[PDB]
């Protein structure tokens, strides 16, 4: 199938028409997405098959065809861009200054941008075009608006 | 059955729309990978 680096929509035909359940990143021959998007299921790319290779429900991440390759990190100071790929809409870069999720195990960058649930897995980029994490696992705050963690894996 | 379709290159866009605030939130992450607000 298609193995070119880039952002991809994750689609399904199980429901009405063709529905976008999420997004992912192809880099170094490995497809990266959020676990809640595929639930660890196999994927199709044209005639080819992508099998899961690594996954973790707690991190909410999964990789296909090989190990997790994304290791860039938010520097804690600079603006970033969400490369949002919404259902039925063109890919679009949105620049923002991340906030912070403070946890008992440390701080994580967070992006306060609201998109349909089928946008989960869209990458967050630094100024060099490197993926520092994926959008789509977060919380709903006081006002009802959404804030996503900048979710990043570990490159072994 | 799930399938993937290319949607673009991964590139920083000069002069992209700038939006969103930067909240500092106390959060917890459970075994199911769900975030919650700590208050
Ligand atoms: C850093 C973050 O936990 C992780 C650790 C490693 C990889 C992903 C995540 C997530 N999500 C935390 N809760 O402090
Ligand atoms: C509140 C939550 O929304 C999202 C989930 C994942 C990714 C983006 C959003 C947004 N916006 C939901 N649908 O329950």
């Amino acid at each position: 199938g298609e193995t070119t680096d880039g952002v991809y929509r994750v689609m399904t035909r199980r429901l009405l028409g063709s529905t976008q359940v999420g997004v992912g990143v192809m880099q170094e021959g490995v497809f990266h997405t959020m676990w809640h998007v595929t639930k660890g299921a196999a994927l199709r790319s044209g005639e080819g098959r992508l099998d899961p290779y690594w996954g973790d429900v707690k991190q909410d991440l999964v990789s296909y065809c090989g190990p997790w390759k994304l290791d860039a990190a938010w520097d804690g100071l600079s603006e970033v861009q969400l490369l949002a790929v919404p259902p039925g809409e063109r890919a679009k870069n949105i620049q923002t200054l991340p906030g912070i999720f403070k946890t008992k195990d440390g701080d994580i960058g967070a992006v306060a941008l609201d998109y349909p649930a089928g946008t989960s897995g869209s990458p967050i980029l630094d100024k060099c075009g490197r993926v520092i994490g994926l959008y789509g696992n977060g919380v709903v705050i006081k006002n009802g608006s959404y804030v996503s963690a900048i979710t990043q894996g570990k490159r072994e | 059955d799930m399938y993937i379709e290319r949607a673009g290159d991964i590139t920083w866009e000069k002069d992209a729309e700038v939006t969103g605030n930067s909240p500092r939130l106390d959060v917890a992450l459970d075994e199911s990978g769900d975030f919650s607000l700590v208050e």
